[PDB]
C-alpha cells in the first residue's frame, strides 16, 4: 500500500473543542489561500497521499 | 268563612315564545374574517421563511469555510 510516515503532518492538530470554529464564519475570509489550493489539489487527486 | 286555593296567573308566562334568533355571524360578514385570516396568515408567515433564508445560507457557510475539519 505504500503509506505515510509515522511523523506525518502537524504538530498538534486544532485547537480545543468543537462549536467553537463553528461560532466564527470569519475563518472563510481570512486566511483563504491555504484552504483553496488545498480543496483544489484534493479534487484534481483524489489521494490524500500526494497533496498532504 | 272559606278558604280554598287562590287564582293567580299575573303576566301569563308568555305562551310560546321564540328564543332562538340570529346572533353575532350574519353570513357574508363570517368570510371576510374567514378568508381575512388566511390572507394574513400566509404572508406573516412567508416572511418568517424568508428570514429562515438568511439563517439557512449562513449555516451552509461555515461547512465551506471548515477545511481544516
Amino acid at each position: 500500500e505504500l503509506p505515510s510516515l509515522e511523523d506525518l503532518k502537524v504538530q498538534e492538530v486544532k485547537v480545543s473543542s468543537s462549536v467553537l470554529k463553528a461560532a466564527a464564519h470569519h475563518y472563510g475570509a481570512q486566511c483563504d489561500k491555504p484552504n483553496k489550493e488545498f480543496m483544489l489539489c484534493r479534487w484534481e487527486e483524489k489521494d490524500p497521499r500526494r497533496c498532504l | 268563612x272559606x278558604x280554598x286555593x287562590x287564582x293567580x296567573x299575573x303576566x301569563x308566562x308568555x305562551x310560546x315564545x321564540x328564543x332562538x334568533x340570529x346572533x353575532x355571524x350574519x353570513g357574508y360578514s363570517m368570510f371576510a374574517v374567514g378568508i381575512g385570516a388566511l390572507l394574513f396568515g400566509y404572508w406573516s408567515m412567508m416572511k418568517w421563511n424568508r428570514e429562515r433564508r438568511r439563517l439557512q445560507i449562513e449555516d451552509f457557510e461555515a461547512r465551506i469555510a471548515l477545511m481544516p475539519l
